[PDB]
């Protein structure tokens, strides 16, 4: 599966949701404070792009791909007031079913939801599938690698983040302006693969 | 000189007219003489060992690497200049070249005959323009740092001035060689408060920066050998085309063999060819206690296991699979980095349960880009900011194990 | 007059708000695509506080979020159609981002915090203020990605590159993702050195 | 103008729909 | 409450929707003559064609050029809607495309559309050259070119990759001038109809009818380039078609 | 038995002579004020007055119903006072043999005393200040109990003195002490202890624990990590042998026993040796005549924690049961941190002095070094016996991230626990004072 294992590896460390396209980086930024929120807001991320992606996908090609319900009839300017909807219903779906049926993992995962309701990465990451014209196992993929780099990521700036309390960061760089010199370097060790030579 | 130093003294304490170059009298006062000061609380007496010792230990430590790698950059340039010209035309190339006619100036030759003194002589001219700008350009920005936020300069500079010398190629232009080194300071290690505050190796992230900014003067096969015009892979861009068969020095028409990579007679970066000369600064420095052991067994232990999986595997395409595992140890830059980059106690973990898996995690990395990256013959430097990376979240979880022991009072 | 102006140095979205990143690390790579991006999120974001404002007090509170995102969507999508139309070089190059101007931070942001709360007319001041603002890091961002990484700006060659006959080589990491990283983490250090106001407590 | 006719009937039921499975959920969840 | 809240939600809706429709219907046309333009633009430059305002594209590529299609398996030309057709799209599709084996796949592309579309440039109404669209895979992406050929077959008249993601400073140079002018004059095929383009590593011959410089410290864009025309000089892409080419076709 | 591997003895040279002698004839004593952790003190006493022994001196706002008594009887002649006026010390010259005198019991009955008497005549006679809570430092509240009260029948510091040669002459008391602690103690009494024989308690209550290895063995932190954690909700006493030898003689002859048994030594010591003395004792007139010329640092307690005694502190402190004195090293050596150094003592391997392993070191007060960041080459992990993980612990400190310490059980350590850590410190921190300040704000928000 030298295709698939690709896409996967590609999508992680050179095409990263948050170091390489900055998708999230408002939340990735803020919330990096503490390891235990940022692992939680992490899951959080993973299971609703993991989904969404894939369903988008099928969507899209039911009805908003051209010629998909009416020969002559293309609806896809309309893909991104669709995914906008879908997104934030299949959040609220979630929500329904871990606040009433599993209130363990809403616990866990529930108070991250509205977080990421129109969250940037959730959105761009339906966004790419379209645009590279992924099919259904590549979007499985896809979705699973993006969501995977994007709480790789932000739990990594974590721990780093907790490791600078013994920093001496100057005044003008402190807080904010460290926080982005931290991530750039992170996306430095992140461009070590661009695909796989199986 | 001591009485100099004290009676100078007072110009750079506050109320002085040298108050702002208060952070140079510091660094070179207490370079030559101990600061003479005393405890003033519990543990009145203090271990002997310092940052200055621990910092000229590791600096020491990469001489013998440093002297042959001069010695094998003169001797691989000199070998392909013969290969390609000779006589007027060799007469011709000499004269073009500073480094050339300096070498022949100063009672070297050029010719194939050229005996060590010769050969090391090339290598100096090539090196030391290298390590003098380094030291300069980052010496300016780590005093500029400590002069404006008013410290005295922590050292570390010294080793990583010369670490990031003997990785670069021997063709390095001194211009981007100032640039990599202004990155790899005031970028990664500056802006975090010093020595001891960031979490990035600064030695290889200036070399990332080179490596990203300026791909075409620190790769391929024009910048590996200080000889004009010629064009020579290395064992890893060769292995990755023919596999072992493809082993062949261009310069002198002989196979490369395990010994000649183990003993350091292959181009590369100045100071990464000798595997031998790595192991002996390795060993007194790991004997010392400086460097860690737990973290050059887990780079071992990630490297044996990945590249055997590989050889298991086996495959009819990428000739890098069947690797060996002492191949991968002799070749490229995977024992430099070993011994003296992943061992950098501020940017690896902190805990000894994740020293092995911060070891193992480069070991795993540094093989895997190597086979299945096929952008990148080598992956060492990658593989440890990558790891740099997640050394915080080893410690996590290893300390979060460590707080569920305590809740449960250990067992009673 | 002040409100144009203040989300530029003391307010900025970017600078001090932590809004708007995600398009300013990517787009910035050239000036064309950088102005480009500035103009579209400056007109939805004033438009879009425009129309809240004036339907401010007749949203349900129970799906407001939907009332407000079918606004900003529909700005963004007409945006996008019109890029393809007029601009399909630079909106080619824009790629999926374009469509991402919705969930910008920036435009739910003010749309929320000041539409709903305000007359439409200062509502429409507060969103070309704010794009101002959010413009001003990604042209400061992407004069020095495009200047130091192509020697070009808005594709007019300022530095001859060694491969056309020049003299200068370009910087490879400018056009890579770190860069992007770095300059506004530098130039955050600018502004809070001339507005120690701004500085963050330890 | 049949698209342009399907894209308004479409965009109003995709709004709808999702509007009311909204309202429906919370009179179901949200006690009262 | 409910009352007030459906109403305020679908007269939004609609005047939203009204706006989106009329844009996107509106604007349509307008939008697909640009991506048409811009391939047309490119195809021009690889001719050999002056051409600067959108106007005299779009005059110049009617006249002088006429897309065809073309069935790789048997070389002929098949009736179609040449000016439309997207051979990308095709290649995705499992009833219009054929997916490689490992000895087959040379420019590692995975697929093959059945059918193609090739530009035959008419200097009035006799052909004088062939426009064909190759790609194959790069070091970091798939590289996209369009390939000029004289009525004879064998001679290149021109090259130009309007697509690639390679590095700009190794890799990227595919777009160098200077690199595209060495393609002018050389011939694709050997006195045996063997495909005998060749990228040669460290510099060609200056006199020499195959070789082609490869590009400087970047032997893995090269050997992307190289398999790139071996796939396609072959008889899975334009070998049968360029062998009638030659024998009096056009 | 419990063994230690991870600890460091430091070969000092001038270990005392394990025979006890008499020592130098003491003419004042005092009472350190700023040996008692968060102990503001309210003075009963002022210049001039007349003191018997066992009488109160000051009291403590803090801890309401602590008294801190005299040791002697004589005549308050300063009351010394630094920045923000903090008590440094009350000194008291020795004048006369006027006392306070308690009840007195027999042997049999001691065992079976109330808890409530018990703590009435400790806190009369001033004996209640021996213990310390852990986890803080502090002296007990006197409506406070505990379950596990730990003895500290061993010294593994340098230069200490043997505790079996104390205990033995003073069995009958230390027995009684111990039968004390057996009756006021809720839960157990651990009598931590090498595998040298000491004198037994009969209760089921009292239990003997063997501990064996290098520095840190001694310390009654590592004694209450290995056999009662401590925490928040459990919290422990310890008191050292000599304290519980001066329990057992005030419930037995009713009388407060403020004799102490110190070593004298140190590298200037012409003569280390066990020398008796009195609780508080001036270390200026005990060091008479004791060392050799030069300038010399007096240390109340030993060279890993102990007070530089100075002026208003040149006095022997309540929880110290030795005297170390050292040479000042102010020397300045040429190029010394890269010297090959056949005399220099450390931890890591960087010198010559590890290849000779029967070496002792003239140790001087000197940093060998300049302050700096630290950078762990996990000297810290080398020296730390405790089930803890050091180099973030230190790193928490330095920072003063109270509550991530907390977490990594900063509760359960006291100063003298990371006393080798600030030895063996690169950088030339001093922990024992970070630790201090994080503890100090553990208890003001809690
Ligand atoms: C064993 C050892 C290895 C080191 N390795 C490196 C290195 O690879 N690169 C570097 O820049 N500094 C190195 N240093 C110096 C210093 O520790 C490092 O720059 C820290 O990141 C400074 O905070 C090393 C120091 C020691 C003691
Ligand atoms: C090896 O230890 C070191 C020194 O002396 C011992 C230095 O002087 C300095 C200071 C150097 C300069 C240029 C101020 C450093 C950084 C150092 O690492
Ligand atoms: S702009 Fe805020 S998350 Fe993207």
């Amino acid at each position: 599966m030298e295709h698939y294992i690709s896409l996967l590896v590609k999508s992680i460390f050179i095409e990263n949701m948050a170091l390489s396209f900055f998708l999230g980086m408002c939340t990735f930024l803020a919330v990096s404070k503490k390891v235990k929120t940022s692992f939680g807001l992490g899951i959080a991320v993973i299971v609703v792009l993991t989904i969404s992606v894939p369903v988008n996908n099928l969507v899209y090609n039911l009805v908003l791909k051209p010629d998909a319900l009416v020969e002559g009839v293309d609806l896809s300017f309309l893909n991104f007031i669709t995914f906008i909807g879908v997104i934030a219903a299949l959040v609220q779906i979630l929500e329904m079913i871990l606040d009433r049926f599993f209130p363990p993992l809403y616990n866990a995962l529930g108070i991250f939801l509205p977080l990421i309701t129109v969250n940037c990465a959730i959105f761009g990451g339906v966004s790419f599938m379209v645009q590279r014209d992924y099919s259904f196992a590549e979007s499985v993929v896809y979705g699973f690698g993006s969501g995977v780099g994007w709480m790789l990521a932000i739990v990594a700036l974590a721990g780093i983040r907790e490791k600078m309390k013994y920093s001496d960061v100057p005044p003008g760089l402190r807080g904010l302006g460290i926080t982005f010199i931290t991530a750039g370097l992170m996306a430095l060790g992140f461009m070590s693969f661009s695909g796989v030579q199986l | 000189l001591k009485k100099f130093l004290e009676d100078i003294e007072h110009h750079f304490e506050p109320g002085g007219k040298h108050e702002k170059w208060f952070a140079l009298y510091e660094a070179a006062a207490t370079l030559f003489y101990t600061p003479g000061l005393v405890t003033k609380r519990s543990s009145h007496v203090r271990d002997s060992v310092d940052l200055k010792r621990i910092m000229i230990m590791v600096w020491l430590a990469v001489f013998p690497a440093m002297f042959w790698g001069m010695y094998n950059a003169g001797g691989q340039a000199i070998a392909a200049l013969n290969h390609l010209y000779s006589g007027d035309q060799l007469a011709a190339i000499v004269a073009g070249n500073w480094h050339y006619w300096l070498t022949e100036m100063l009672g070297g030759t050029m010719s194939s005959d050229a005996g060590w003194g010769s050969k090391m002589l090339l290598g100096a001219t090539y090196f030391l323009p290298i390590y003098a700008t380094v030291f300069i350009v980052g010496g300016f920005w780590e005093v500029l740092f400590c002069m404006v936020r008013k410290h005295e300069v922590n050292e570390g500079f010294f080793v990583t001035s010369i670490l990031f010398a003997l990785i670069v190629p021997p063709t390095l232009p001194l211009w981007q060689a100032a640039l990599g080194i202004t990155f790899g300071v005031v970028v990664a290690k500056e802006v975090f408060g010093g020595t001891g505050r960031n979490f990035l190796n600064p030695a290889l992230a200036g070399r990332a920066f080179l490596f990203f900014a300026y791909p075409a003067q620190i790769s391929g096969d024009l910048v590996w050998t200080a000889a004009d015009g010629y064009s020579g892979a290395t064992a890893l861009s060769q292995w990755a085309q023919g596999g072992a068969g493809a082993l062949i020095n261009n310069a002198t028409g002989q196979t490369i063999t395990w010994m000649d990579a183990f003993i350091g007679n292959i181009p590369g970066s100045i100071g990464e060819v000798s595997t031998l000369a790595l192991m002996i600064g390795a060993a007194f420095i790991v004997y010392m206690g400086i460097a860690s052991w737990r973290i050059i067994g887990g780079v071992m232990i990630g490297m044996i296991l990945l590249s055997t999986l590989f050889n298991v595997i086996g495959s009819d395409t990428n000739a890098m699979f069947n690797m060996p595992w002492h191949w991968h140890l002799v070749l490229g830059g995977f024992a430099f980095g070993m011994f003296f980059m992943a061992t950098d106690p501020v940017s690896a973990s902190f805990t000894n349960s994740g020293k092995w898996a911060y070891g193992i995690l480069i070991g795993v990395m540094c093989v895997l880009i190597r086979v299945v990256n096929p952008a990148y013959p080598e992956g060492m430097m990658l593989a440890i900011l990558f790891a740099n990376l997640f050394a915080p979240l080893f410690d996590h979880v290893v300390v979060e194990r460590n707080i569920k022991r305590r809740l449960a009072r250990y067992g009673k | 007059k002040k409100s144009v102006l203040a989300p530029v140095l003391d307010n900025n979205p970017i600078a001090l708000q932590v809004l708007g990143v995600c398009s300013a690390l990517a787009v910035t790579t050239k000036l064309e695509t950088a102005f480009v991006m500035t103009l579209a999120v400056m007109f939805v974001t004033a438009l879009s506080n425009f129309f809240v404002s004036l339907i401010r007090n007749h949203i349900p509170n129970s799906v407001r979020i939907i009332v407000q995102m079918a606004i900003i969507a529909s700005l963004v999508i007409v945006v996008d159609q019109i890029l393809k139309a007029y601009l399909y070089d630079i909106s080619k190059q824009l790629s999926v981002f374009v469509g991402l101007i919705i969930t910008n931070c920036i435009v739910m942001g003010r749309a929320e915090a000041f539409a709903m709360k305000s007359e439409p007319i200062p509502s429409f001041i507060d969103g070309i203020g704010n794009g101002l603002g959010y413009g001003f890091v990604l042209m400061t961002v992407g004069f020095f990605r495009e200047l130091l990484g192509s020697g070009k700006l808005f594709g007019l060659e300022v530095l001859p590159l060694i491969s056309n006959g020049g003299w200068y080589q370009p910087n490879g990491l400018m056009l890579l993702a770190p860069s992007a990283f770095f300059l506004i983490g530098f130039m955050i250090w600018a502004i809070r050195t001339f507005k120690p106001e701004q500085v963050e407590a330890k | 103008m049949s698209t342009i006719i399907f894209g308004v009937v479409m965009f109003t039921l995709i709004i709808l729909a999702l509007v009311l499975v909204i309202l429906f959920a919370k009179s179901k969840l949200v006690p009262t | 409450s409910i009352k007030k809240t459906l109403f305020v939600v679908i007269a939004l809706s609609l005047v939203c929707s009204i706006i989106v429709s009329a844009a996107a219907v509106g604007l349509r046309d307008k939008q697909k003559e640009n991506a048409a333009l811009d391939k047309q633009s490119k195809i021009l430059q690889v001719a050999g064609i002056e051409a600067k305002g959108s106007k005299q594209i779009v005059e110049l590529f009617n006249k002088s050029i006429e897309p065809r299609l073309v069935d790789f398996n048997t070389g002929d030309f098949v009736e179609g809607d040449a000016a439309n057709y997207d051979q990308r799209k095709a290649a995705k599709e499992a009833s219009e495309s054929i997916k490689l084996t490992a000895e087959q796949d040379k420019a590692k592309i995975q697929r093959r559309a059945n059918v193609g579309v090739v530009y035959l440039v008419k200097d009035g109404d006799k052909t004088s050259k062939v426009i064909l669209p190759v790609h194959g895979n790069g070091l970091w992406s798939m590289m996209y070119a369009f390939v000029a050929v004289e009525t004879d077959g064998n001679t290149v008249s021109g090259l130009t990759y309007y697509e690639q993601g390679e590095t700009p400073g190794l890799g990227g140079e595919v777009e160098n001038p200077a690199w595209r002018a060495q393609w002018v004059g050389k011939k694709l095929f050997d006195e045996n109809h063997k495909p005998a383009i060749k990228i040669v590593k460290g510099g060609a011959p200056q006199g020499s009818e195959h070789g082609v410089d490869g590009l400087s410290g970047a032997t893995l864009t090269s050997n992307g380039v190289q398999n790139t025309f071996d796939f396609w000089l072959g008889d899975m892409g334009f070998g049968p078609f360029l062998t009638k080419v030659r024998d009096g076709g056009l | 038995m419990i063994t230690i591997k991870k600890g460091l003895d430091l070969p000092i040279a001038g270990t005392p002579s394990q025979v006890i002698s008499d020592g130098k004839a003491i003419k004042k004593v005092a009472l350190l004020g700023e040996e008692y952790v968060g102990m503001r003190p309210t003075m009963h006493v002022r210049v001039g007055d007349e003191v018997k022994k066992a009488q109160i001196l000051f009291e403590d706002k803090k801890n309401p119903g602590v008294k801190f008594t005299s040791p002697v009887s004589g005549k308050v002649v300063e009351i010394n006072r630094g920045a923000k006026r903090v008590l440094q010390s009350v000194v008291i010259e020795v004048a006369g043999d006027d006392q306070v005198t308690f009840d007195k019991f027999e042997a049999n009955q001691l065992a079976s005393l109330n808890r409530d008497a018990i703590k009435t005549q400790l806190v009369e006679s001033g004996l209640w200040t021996a213990f310390r809570t852990r986890p803080f430092s502090k002296v007990p509240a006197i409506d406070s109990t505990s379950e596990a009260i730990f003895v500290t029948a061993m010294d593994t510091n340098p230069l200490a003195a043997e505790p079996t040669v104390v205990i033995n002459e003073q069995s009958e008391a230390f027995v009684a002490g111990l039968d004390v602690l057996s009756a006021l103690t809720t839960g157990k009494v651990y009598v931590c202890k090498k595998g040298t024989s000491l004198p037994r308690s009969q209760q089921p209550n009292v239990e003997e624990h063997v501990f064996d290895g290098p520095h840190p063995a001694g310390l009654a932190g590592t004694h209450m990590h290995f056999l009662y954690p401590v925490s928040a909700d459990h919290v422990a006493w310890s008191i050292n042998y000599q304290d519980v030898i001066a329990v057992g003689q005030l419930f037995l002859t009713g009388e407060l026993y403020t004799q102490r048994v110190v070593s004298l030594a140190g590298p200037v010591v012409n003569k280390p040796r066990l020398v008796r003395t009195v609780m508080g004792a001036s270390l200026e007139q005990l060091v008479d005549s004791e060392i050799m010329p030069g300038e010399v640092r007096i240390i109340s307690g030993s060279v890993l924690s102990g007070t530089k005694a100075t002026g208003p502190h040149a006095y022997l402190g309540r929880y110290h049961l030795q005297v170390s004195v050292l040479r000042e090293g102010r020397d300045k050596e040429l190029f010394g941190w890269a010297m090959p150094g056949k005399n220099k003592f450390s931890v890591t391997r960087s010198f010559l002095g590890h290849l000779f392993k029967g070496q002792v070191y003239n140790m001087t007060t000197t940093t060998n070094g300049s302050d700096r960041s630290m950078v762990p080459i996990g000297n810290y992990e080398k020296v730390m016996p405790l089930d803890m993980e050091p180099t973030l612990l230190l790193r928490d400190l330095c920072a003063g991230d109270s509550d991530s310490a907390v977490r990594l059980g900063a509760l359960e350590l006291d100063e003298e626990d990371l006393a080798l850590c600030t030895f063996v410190c690169p950088g030339k921190y001093e922990y024992g004072q970070l630790l201090r300040e994080c503890l100090d704000k553990i208890e003001k928000e809690g």
